[PDB]
């Protein structure tokens, strides 16, 4: 839509706030490794203390 | 049993093609790539999990 | 000294800054897809509905075009025939 | 050793072709390039500037805009070339009467220490089919058929030579003359070629239209750059040029209209530069939104800051001016090291005069060179962004009245007069149209 | 003499030159170089080497907001005139005017 | 002149004894499926809009 | 034709009203020149009389 | 001093450059003629004409002509080879060897031949001048007989 009639910027704009968009929705998307982060605070607290 | 000489046949509109951006086919792709990897990388956990 | 055009052109009545006749379509098939599939599906309303808001500021009429070129060019049975559409001068209205 | 050597230094040579981006002419006004970006030259008589009133620079200005927004493509260049020389090229001449042959050798003699350089001022207007770079990153290494190598080349002609038509018709008090091929003793000569080449080469070498890509023969000069300076040199036949290149970088709160007047007046032969890469309207639009995020990120100035780029912004939208990617590159021609350097420093005193700050370019002394020739933005080294009204200041095409010496319909020019501004004018009866 | 002069009417030229796409100030290209160059070093030797990105990109910032083309120009100057290998025998850089491309 | 405008055409349109729309068109006209122009095939010879 | 399409696209650029070519409705434009179409007209904007 | 007369264009007079015939410096001015197999000569211009086709820019007025001599080499009978072109001007002062080598170039570009002053390659060119010596060449390329 944007390289036929829509208003665009092609090469910067686009390509940099797709980056952005896929970037922030990967790791937010990296939370399905929950159980890694469970486990990651279960251990934090015996090995320091 | 030939189309009848020098006579109107079908429209010389047709031969029309739209132009292509001489880089949309080049950075589409390679922007296919990167996401392609993203989202295979971002299944292998969704199967792992 | 040239007369004001004031810059009111095309600002279609618009809510949310979208025309009401697109947004009802997109309406009615979201609505379609909810009683289909799942009742989850009123959630493919918000992401259609901002790429909609993003084309029409852009383009502030590209649905009219939209709907005229389906209605016409995209009806027209006999396109592969002619290599291009035609419609006949004689009116054979399919009268004997 | 001693025998074998010379083949051994020959071979591992870089030819100066991989720097000239030109080959064939496609059409006889019209020059390709290696990347199939055809241009054509524009050869300008400029315009008086000493009489007029200021505010009528001020329209001639305006009118030249107007015309410029008109065809201003994104996918536009030009490259003003204005190309200070002095008169090689003026016969002394036979007399029989003796009044004259003394009236003549009188007035030839009261010309010691007079400055004998003209004026020559060029346009190069250049189109790339494609403008984005991020596609042409692709568009470089993909292959495409013949045929449609063939629609992309009456495409891009049609398109420049609506150009060419475009900026005649806009030139009409300009006394603009498009370059095209002239033929000489049954022999193809390019005439865009010659002026190209003359910014390679630093001389005027007639250039045939051989059988190769003018890339491979069109230099005839062994160019040599310092290590670590500004300054150059040109090992030719006729003898050594030394040149040394000079760069703006620093603009002000003005355009006045022919500031880069004061080097018209030089003593010193040279060739200035520019380029005006137009720019579409969205990457404008998002570098004056740019600035005006980061000027409003800041205290409220009362008046810079705020009205002013509201204007900007409102008249870019209403199509008033196109943004465009902009350099200058002076460079002053000389016989010996010293004395380059001495030009250099005058016109660096020229140009804080009218403030535009400049700084000699060192490292890239170089890539500036490469970056006169047409049709290479790979190869400038301070791309600035401005104002097209601002360019349009840059080069007003202002020139001093000089006629042409030779060429004429009866041949060399009748006389040279003294003239108050100080470029001599050579007179003749026969002017033009 | 004075040709063409200002009376304040002068076409407005904001400084919105050169005012170059940069992420926490520093553009794009010579960013993205420091972090290939960083990353090296972090897979190379060390990992603990992700320290070595504030030093130098403060650095870059730095000179950024001085003189905003600098990469540039280092650019041009590493590609030509260092690559240039007879810069020696010459006394200086040169270019043979011959298209001498090792053919015959 | 409203004939002038759907043939491209003078044609000298008699009043007979049906609607208007029925024989107010003398030309075929051919429009391209993709693109910007036309075509019309008329006895006279084809016009390109 | 193309040709004449893009002078005229020119000479309306030269007078300050942004043309831009008809190519999904050129069969909608060319059925609202006929008077009386409002229903095939493509762009109709407000503006002062 | 030296200099390579390259040309590829057919000459326009049958003898093109006989205005050094008559000119007030020495010279020995030295064309060879090493001939190409006629599978060569065919194989040159194909090679030659792919290398030109592909390009990112069409010359029409480039590969049309060479398309016509690839088979005028066949049905023309003539033989193609290879062919390097010197002047080597002789004089007492160095500057009157530079001022033969101007004279020279403005009285060949007269007859729309540009000549390519040699700077390097003196050496290879004057150990060329010896018949058999195939190998001190500085650059030839094919010209038709």
């Amino acid at each position: 839509l944007i390289i036929r009639g829509a208003v665009e910027m092609p090469v910067a704009e686009f390509l940099n706030r797709c980056l952005r968009i896929g970037i922030i929705v990967s790791i937010a998307l990296a939370g399905g490794l929950y159980q890694g982060e469970i486990a990651n605070a279960i251990t934090t607290v015996p090995d320091e203390l | 049993q030939e189309r009848i000489e020098g006579e109107y046949g079908a429209s010389e509109l047709a031969s029309e093609r739209r132009p292509h951006t001489p880089g949309a086919r080049t950075l589409l792709m390679v922007l296919l790539c990167v996401i392609a990897v993203v989202l295979v990388t971002l299944s292998y956990k969704a199967y792992k999990v | 000294e040239a007369f004001p055009l004031f810059k009111g052109a095309t600002r279609l009545p618009t809510i949310w800054g979208v025309p009401m006749i697109p947004l009802m379509a997109m309406v009615m098939g979201v609505a379609v897809i909810a009683l289909t599939v799942s009742i989850w599906w009123w959630a493919l309303v918000p992401p259609l509905w901002f790429i909609m808001a993003q084309i029409t500021k852009n383009d502030d009429k590209a649905f009219r075009i939209w709907w005229l070129w389906i209605d016409t060019k995209f009806r027209n049975r006999n396109k592969g025939f002619w290599g291009a559409s035609s419609y006949s001068p004689a009116n054979y209205r399919k009268r004997r | 050793m001693g025998a074998i050597e010379s083949r051994k230094l020959l071979a591992s040579e870089t030819p100066v072709g991989q720097f000239i981006p030109y080959s064939h002419h496609v059409t006889d006004t019209i020059i390709s390039t290696k990347n199939a970006e055809y241009l054509s030259v524009w050869k300008i008589d400029g315009r008086s500037h000493q009489s007029a009133s200021e505010a009528d620079v001020f329209q001639w200005i305006r009118e030249l805009n107007n015309t410029l927004r008109g065809i201003s493509s994104a996918n536009l260049s030009l490259w003003t070339h204005i190309v200070r020389r002095r008169v090689y090229e003026y016969p002394d001449a036979e007399f029989d009467n003796v009044f004259c042959r003394q009236l003549d050798e009188k007035y030839r003699e009261s010309f010691t220490g007079y400055n004998l350089m003209v004026n020559d001022l060029y346009l190069t207007v250049v189109y790339r089919p494609v403008s984005d770079k991020v596609l042409s990153f692709f568009a470089k290494r993909e292959r495409e058929t013949p045929d449609q190598k063939k629609h992309r080349q009456e495409s891009c002609i049609k398109a420049l030579e609506d150009i060419n038509r475009t900026l005649g018709q806009s030139f009409k008090r300009y006394g603009a003359e498009l370059l095209s091929v002239y033929e000489k003793g049954g022999h193809a000569f390019s005439a865009p070629l010659e002026f190209l080449a003359r910014l390679v080469n630093g001389e005027h070498i007639p250039m045939p239209i051989c059988r190769d890509r003018f890339s491979d023969y069109m230099a005839v000069n062994r160019p040599m750059f310092s290590k670590w300076g500004e300054v150059g040199e040109l090992r030719s036949l006729t003898g050594l040029r030394r040149f040394g290149m000079l760069e703006i970088r620093e603009y002000d709160d003005a355009t006045e209209p022919g500031q880069l007047n004061v080097l018209l007046e030089s003593d010193y032969e040279f060739v200035l530069t520019h380029s005006f890469s137009v720019l579409s309207r969205p990457a404008a639009k998002e570098y004056l939104q740019r600035h005006q995020k980061n000027l409003i990120d800041a205290r409220d100035v009362a008046t810079d800051q705020i009205e002013e780029i509201d204007e900007a912004l409102n008249q870019l939208i209403s199509g008033h001016f196109v943004m465009g990617e902009h350099h200058c590159t002076l460079t002053v021609y000389g016989e010996t090291v010293q004395q380059v350097r001495d030009n250099l420093a005058h016109a660096s005193a020229a140009m804080l005069d009218v403030a535009v700050l400049p700084k000699p370019v060192d490292l890239a002394l170089e890539a500036g060179y490469w970056a006169q020739l047409p049709a290479n933005w790979q190869w400038r080294p301070r791309p600035a962004p401005i104002t097209s009204l601002n360019f349009l200041s840059f080069s007003p095409f202002h020139n001093f009245m000089s006629g042409k010496p030779t060429g004429n319909p009866w041949g060399p020019a009748v006389t040279i007069l003294k003239t108050v501004s100080g470029t001599p004018l050579y007179f003749n009866f026969h002017a033009s149209k």
